[PDB]
């Protein structure tokens, strides 16, 4: 899972 | 978002865009000088971007204002995404109008069914990038927390909440970060985490703002 901001963290 | 719709030039006027040379993150306008996102939006040197359509070419209505200050919330844990939610304050005042306007805090919590709109310009494809130049906007029912906790089991904290559709094919992704969800007229979410975009029985997972109201009145009444 990651979280939707550019760039994701996951 | 992917599956979605083009929402029309400044048909959400509380929509901004958080920019670093590049759009990175959304985030919705709460009264003329404070914003509110994602705490994982978090970085320095952020231009806050206002009455945005076509985030590549200036078109008019546009106003661009340095953050003053960010405020991620003290508990915000990066690990589990708990109380991941960020309040930035702008340097001046922004001039509100028709296009560019403020969305309302929610009294009260929504409930399953509710049907709420998201929007922001993160990634239109849930497989391989494909990024849009105007605001893309998507209806979505907030899930019961039971379906939530079955899809992601573990990882629920009362902090967050389930939107979307478990048949997959509509769904906000990366580049949406920090923006809007909002029902009836209030923000009730704010763009959080999901697995990949758009997969059957992955919905997004949203901060829950109803629970964070009084610390926003509270912060913003002491900055
Ligand atoms: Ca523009």
């Amino acid at each position: 899972s990651c979280t939707r901001s550019i760039p994701p963290q996951c | 978002i992917v599956g979605g719709y083009t929402c029309g030039a400044n048909t959400v006027p509380y929509q901004v865009s958080l920019n670093s040379g590049y759009h990175f993150c959304g985030g919705s306008l709460i009264n003329s000088q404070w914003v509110v996102s994602a705490a994982h939006c978090y970085k320095s040197g952020i231009q806050v971007r206002l009455g945005e359509d076509n985030i590549n070419v200036v078109e008019g209505n546009e106003q661009f204002i340095s953050a003053s200050k960010s405020i991620v919330h003290p508990s915000y844990n990066s690990n589990t995404l708990n109380n991941d939610i960020m309040l930035i304050k702008l340097k001046s005042a922004a001039s509100l109008n028709s296009r560019v306007a403020s969305i309302s805090l929610p009294t009260s919590c929504a409930s399953a069914g509710t049907q709420c709109l998201i929007s922001g310009w993160g990634n239109t494809k849930s497989s391989g990038t494909s990024y849009p130049d105007v605001l893309k906007c998507l209806k979505a029912p907030i899930l019961s927390d039971s379906s939530c906790k079955s899809a992601y089991p573990g990882q629920i904290t009362s902090n967050m909440f389930c939107a979307g559709y478990l048949e997959g094919g509509k769904d906000s992704c990366q580049g949406d970060s920090g923006g809007p969800v909002v029902c009836s007229g209030k923000l009730q979410g704010i763009v959080s985490w999901g697995s990949g975009c758009a997969q059957k029985n992955k919905p997004g997972v949203y901060t829950k703002v109803c629970n964070y109201v009084s610390w926003i009145k509270q912060t913003i009444a002491s900055n």
